[PDB]
RNA sequence: AUUCCGUUAACGAACGAGACCUCAGCCUGCUAACUAGCUAUGCGGAGGUUCCCUUCGCGGCCAGCUUCUUAGAGGGACUACGGCCUUUUAGGCCGCGGAAGUUUGAGGCAAUAACAGGUCUGUGAUGCCCUUAGAUGUUCUGGGCCGCACGCGCGCUACACUGAUGUAUUCAACGAGCUUAUAGCCUUGGCCGACAGGCCCGGGUAAUCUUUGAAAUUUCAUCGUGAUGGGGAUAGAUCAUUGCAAUUGUUGGUCUUCAACGAGGAAUUCCUAGUAAGCGCGAGUCAUCAGCUCGCGUUGACUACGUCCCUGCCCUUUGUACACACCG
RNA sequence: AGGCUGAUAACCUA
């Protein structure tokens, strides 16, 4: 049960907000999927300038 | 007796960061201490570019997200106790104050 | 006027200094001089029979102009574009054995030495040898 | 007039004349109109209409040599080609290469064209533009898949065009353009 | 210490000329300006000297440091820095009328000798590979 | 184009109506007057108002205008 | 420069192949299967043959010396990694196979894989790509 | 027969043609400066510049 | 389109022509000699060096991509 | 520009547009820097003629300074000024000066009313329906998602001499980087190796270390119009690396093999200046894998300064048997 | 078979 290694690859990583394993943003350690990050981008401190 | 103490300030808000820097420099000039700074490091621009659409349909539009980090460095020539007194003042929100003894 | 390395054309100096190194007979060429290429980015071996002396002269000039260059630095210096068939070209490094062997030979000749901060540094004898060769180059 | 500026520090602008009223004000090859040492200026000639008429004619030839796509932006090579071509022109013709270039431009510029189809006149600025385009197109075509170098092909094209001989690619195209225009009068 | 330091700009190329009272030395990063590379662009770097003449530079020593940009843009930055440095030196240490005379000559030949070019690279926008170029559009 | 909008035109007329004595025919002097007698959020807006007001001052010199009432 | 003598040959025969005499010796040997530009260059150097002359100018003795180098690369100190047949499946030896010998080697490799019904051998038999390429859109020639 | 003539543009009547690629101008002959006609010109043209006319007999209709 | 057949080495007939006719050419380049003498560009480059050694032709311009030569004495 | 001037049974307002915000372009003026430098000086190395000259290295929190670098605060353009054209208007054209005279350039933001447009496979967003222990839950092993007579779309590499190859030579910007466990990230330096790669001593949680940081190009030589040293698909042999696992080749090397392709039919895309195109670099994905995407700089043009002919859009008049609105 | 058209016919190319 859960014997297969999960040390690397998409299976090991999941979104910290929703748990989905797709489109994870690993830059700067965000560990959030692209959909969740855009929703929470303003709160995290990211802003759109140009 | 006199040591070169380095104070590093980081913040996302320029006005708050500049306000604290002025207070520390102005707070040290009152004690007639030698002050080197503030020295403004190049601004760090964290950038995240992501697809706007939650799906893949439509024109491929992108949002460019920026989180700018401003860093200031101030060097004070005085004992740690005097520097501790100056930095003990209340700091504005979002400004991170880090006091370390310069290794020279 | 008194001409130094900086006062002469780089192309002329390398040719003049390359013959100087070969003329001295102090460099000991490796067994694989005629077999190897100057990096995996190359298709064929160098055309010039005396390419080893030419490369040694070029490396000595660069150490003269700047100190602290290591083997990895020289791999980048003599690297370039690598063609990947139907794929786009990309930067590739050159051979490290050629660079390392040349540096070790020049150090035995006392032209360069170990920089305390890392890499190779030009010695006093090396500066004299390079400067004297540059001064003998005819004006052109 | 007299000027101390020599193109490539080899060719003198003194004695260069534009013997054509129509295109005299749109060709910059005389000593009085801003002579240049080199045909490589990072100028801004597209900012306004008719502004590129002030660009030196030699430099305009240099720009038109940066074709096709494989040669875009390689202006240093283009300047070399014209530099070698002018040297070749001097040997063969024993004349000032600048004078030969302006003669080729004047002779290779069509003076009538068909539009919509009926015959219409060509403005002097477009006439210069067409002459430059035709001269470089002929040199490029002859050099392709040929032992002859681009500089040698450019020199022969300019020499023939300046002389008015039909052997020039540009001269033949000019006659064809004007031949069709006459038929549509 | 009658010296001035004027800069020249072209795209991302910045060249600073240190002009001081001297005998006529002109070097770029320690290399004589007669060895400027590439050779075909050597004419552009020499335009200020050719237009004004060596006799104008006989009383100064120019040492030029250039950084950034590329091969072509650095020449223009050096070309501009030399012109500005001589004008500044004449204004501050020679005379005002002499500065007026040389400045007119430089301006008449080319205004970029003293005025920087403001053009810069336009940023890339999504939906294409260039600033203006768009991805090829297909309907069926 | 360089057509002034209602914000620039409307503000310029109001300034001239109640500060005609202070206003002059020089743009550089006028833009300093606006800072003293008005609150313009942006520098660029202030320059446009100062320039158009200077244009209106020239209009008043030659004759009367439509939207400005000088008592 | 130099005037060709009567000994100049326009066509040469090496290992049952036609070698052009007007080509440079280095690039004239590339017509032989199993010999490329890299191996042609090293062979000339080991044979003490000037590579600045044309193939037709070489004498019969000089031409033969080139094939001795190709036949015995290890005798001339050519390294093993430079050979097109390294660690042979049957003998385990290192050699440079050229002309029909190279063709025979290729035939044996495919026959061996097909005989054991190896997957790579089967795709060779079926005429399909064997190196993992997608076949949906490319390679359409039938 | 047709005799080449040189004329100077006096005024720009306006851009004409289906796609606006033609310009109608009023030209004054240099040899005889008391003669005026209208000509259609292809390519950029401005008042003052000179034109070469292969045939001077034709005249373009207004708003052609 | 017929294939050109440029000799890689001179023969007695063509070599004598080079020594006599080429010196009189106003423009001498590897391609000019290649077309007139039906010789390869490689042979033309070697031939030009021989003419330089004999002093029959003088140099006008030198470049890796384009070499320009001319008769040593005019006419 | 529903931008404004005016007309006027309308008068006065609200959104969008503009303003605005970010980046870029000017500042030898302000603030001030041992995580950025310059100049001078001292000492030392080399060259030339002990002084002197040229060049390079090192040192100085008491050489000085802020031109170059960084980034805060401000200044700067308003079409200001001249000529001409417009109605006293609004405004337009050209020109001097100016870093800049297209709202200076490029972006971000962005109305009303709509589409049965996409997404239930981003979501511990969700109604109803289905299934729920011989499960459509979950996990494990293996295979597949890539399978190849064929058609289509975005692209990469090419058909060469304005070139390929081999030398010599040489200039960017955006950005990214670690749990320290022997060490998991970016890696300098030394050594071993032809390459790939390996070993050892270290630096950097960063303007500090990688970063002393590209290619096209420049230069000399060779090749010589021959599918040729153009092109590098296909294929054989063998080596090494990532991983628990590489076969249906993960990728990276070595030798060998050396296909079409000689500029492309009908048709059709993008683009007006540091733009097109060429050239490489970083980032995202990432144990390994880039021909993709998002940014960055480097080289740097032709043509136009128009028109409504084609494809469309906005507004007035007019016709209508259409309103699911001419695909009527 | 491809192209042209939102699609078919018509038309165009191979
Ligand atoms: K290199
Ligand atoms: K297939
Ligand atoms: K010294
Ligand atoms: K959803
Ligand atoms: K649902
Ligand atoms: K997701
Ligand atoms: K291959
Ligand atoms: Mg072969
Ligand atoms: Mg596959
Ligand atoms: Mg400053
Ligand atoms: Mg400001
Ligand atoms: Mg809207
Ligand atoms: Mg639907
Ligand atoms: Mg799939
Ligand atoms: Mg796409
Ligand atoms: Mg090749
Ligand atoms: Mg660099
Ligand atoms: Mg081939
Ligand atoms: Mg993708
Ligand atoms: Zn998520």
């Amino acid at each position: 049960w859960n014997a297969h290694p999960k040390n690397y690859g998409p299976g090991s990583r999941t979104c910290r907000v929703c748990g989905n394993p797709h489109a994870i943003i690993r830059k700067y350690g965000l560990m959030c999927c692209r959909q969740c990050f855009r929703s929470n981008a303003k709160e995290i401190g990211f802003i759109k300038y140009r | 007796m006199i040591h070169k103490i380095r104070i590093t300030l980081s913040s996302k808000n320029v006005k708050n960061l500049e306000k604290v820097c002025a207070d520390l420099v102005r707070g040290a000039k009152d004690k007639r201490l030698r002050v080197k700074g503030p020295v403004r490091m190049p601004t760090k621009v964290l950038n995240i570019t992501t697809r706007k659409s939650p799906c893949g349909e439509g024109t491929n539009t992108w949002d460019r997200f920026e989180l700018r980090v401003h860093k200031r460095v101030i060097d004070l020539f005085s004992s740690p106790d005097v520097v501790k007194q100056i930095t003990s003042i209340t700091i504005e929100p979002g400004v991170e104050v880090e006091v370390t003894i310069a290794e020279s | 006027p008194a001409r130094s390395v900086k006062d002469v054309s780089p192309h002329d100096f390398v040719k003049a200094y390359a013959a100087h190194l070969k003329r001295s007979g102090k460099l000991e060429l490796p067994e694989w001089t005629d077999i190897v290429k100057t990096g995996k980015l190359k298709e064929l071996a160098p055309y010039d029979p005396d390419w080893y002396y030419i490369r040694a002269a070029s490396m000595a000039r660069k150490i003269y102009l700047r100190g602290g260059i290591g083997v990895g630095g020289f791999r980048r210096i003599y690297g370039g574009n690598q063609r990947n068939g139907s794929r786009p070209r990309h930067f590739c490094k050159s051979s490290g054995s050629v660079a390392r062997h040349i540096l070790q030979q020049l150090q035995t000749m006392n032209i360069i030495d170990f920089d305390p901060k890392g890499g190779r540094r030009i010695t006093s004898n090396g500066q004299r040898d390079l400067d004297q060769v540059a001064g003998r180059i005819s004006a052109a | 007039p007299h000027t101390d500026v020599l193109l490539f520090n080899r060719w003198s602008y003194d004695g260069v004349q534009i013997a054509d009223m129509s295109v005299e004000d749109y060709i910059t090859a005389t000593a009085n109109k801003h002579p240049t040492y080199m045909p490589h200026t990072a100028g801004r000639y597209q900012a306004k209409r008719f502004r590129k008429a002030q660009c030196p004619i030699v430099e305009r030839l240099t720009n038109s040599l940066m074709m096709h796509g494989r040669n875009n932006g390689k202006k240093l090579m283009a300047v070399r080609i014209i530099k070698h071509a002018m040297e070749i022109i001097h040997l063969l013709t024993d004349q000032n290469p600048i004078q030969v270039i302006v003669d080729a431009v004047i002779n290779s510029g069509p003076r009538e064209d068909a539009t919509r189809r009926q015959a219409v006149d060509i403005s002097p600025l477009r006439r210069v533009n067409q002459a430059i385009y035709l001269l470089t197109t002929g040199a490029r075509e002859s050099a392709f898949r040929n032992i002859k170098t681009i500089a040698e092909c450019l020199a022969d094209e300019l020499i023939n065009a300046a002389k008015g001989s039909s052997n020039s690619y540009a001269i033949k195209k000019k006659d064809e353009i004007e031949r069709v225009a006459k038929a549509n009068r | 210490v009658e010296s001035v330091q004027c800069f020249g700009r072209k795209k991302t190329a910045v060249a600073v000329t240190h002009c001081k009272r001297g005998r006529g030395l002109i070097k770029i990063n320690g290399v004589p300006i007669e060895l400027v590379q590439p050779e075909i662009l050597r004419y552009k770097a020499f335009e200020p000297i050719l237009l004004l003449g060596r006799h104008r530079f006989a009383g100064v020593d120019m040492r030029i440091r250039v950084k950034g940009g590329g091969h072509t843009s650095q020449i223009y930055a050096i070309r501009q820095s030399i012109a500005k440095a001589l004008v500044a030196f004449y204004q501050k240490y020679v005379d005002e009328q002499q500065k007026k005379e040389i400045k007119d000559i430089l301006i008449r030949y080319d205004r970029t000798l003293l005025v920087a070019d403001p053009r810069r690279c336009e940023p890339k926008k999504f939906g294409g590979r260039g600033a203006r170029s768009r991805f090829q559009k297909s309907y069926r | 184009g360089r057509v002034r909008t209602k914000t620039v035109k409307k503000s310029s007329r109001q300034v001239i109506e109640r500060y005609y004595s202070k206003m002059t025919l020089d743009f550089h002097t006028n833009k300093k007057i606006l800072e003293e007698v008005a609150i313009i959020p942006s520098k660029r807006l202030r320059n446009k108002i100062a320039g158009f007001s200077t244009h209106l001052m020239k209009r008043i010199q030659k004759g009367p205008v439509r939207g400005i009432s000088l008592k | 420069s130099l005037v060709a003598n009567e000994e100049f040959q326009h066509i040469l025969r090496v290992q049952n192949t036609n070698v052009d005499g007007k080509q440079k010796i280095m690039f004239a040997l590339t017509s032989i299967k199993g010999i490329g530009r890299r191996f042609a260059n090293i062979a000339c150097k080991k044979a003490d043959i000037d590579m600045n002359k044309r193939a037709g100018e070489l004498t019969a003795a000089e031409l033969d010396s080139l094939m001795v180098v190709v036949a015995n690369p290890r005798q001339f100190k050519i390294p093993d990694w430079f050979l097109n047949r390294q660690k042979d499946y049957k003998d385990g030896k290192f050699s440079q196979v050229t002309s029909n010998a190279l063709d025979m080697k290729l035939r044996d490799d495919l026959e061996r894989l097909k005989k054991i019904r190896n997957h790579r051998g089967l795709r060779h038999y079926w005429g399909l790509r064997v190196r993992g390429q997608h076949t949906k859109t490319t390679g359409r020639r039938g | 027969e047709s005799v080449t003539k040189h004329a100077i543009v006096i005024k720009i009547m306006g851009r004409t043609g289906s796609r606006g690629q033609v310009t109608q101008v009023r030209v004054k002959f240099l040899d005889d400066q008391n003669r005026f006609i209208m000509r259609n010109v292809k390519g950029p043209v401005r008042e003052g510049d000179i034109l070469t006319l292969l045939e001077s007999e034709r005249e373009a209709r207004r708003l052609r | 389109k017929e294939k050109v057949n440029n000799m890689v080495l001179f023969d007695k007939g063509t070599y004598d022509k080079l020594i006599t006719e080429a010196p009189k050419y106003k423009l001498i380049t590897p391609s000019v000699l290649s077309d007139r003498l039906r010789i390869s560009g490689s042979l033309a480059r070697k031939a030009i060096r021989e003419l330089m050694a004999k002093g029959l032709i003088r140099m006008v311009s030198a470049h890796a991509s384009q070499q320009i030569y001319t008769r040593a004495t005019n006419t």
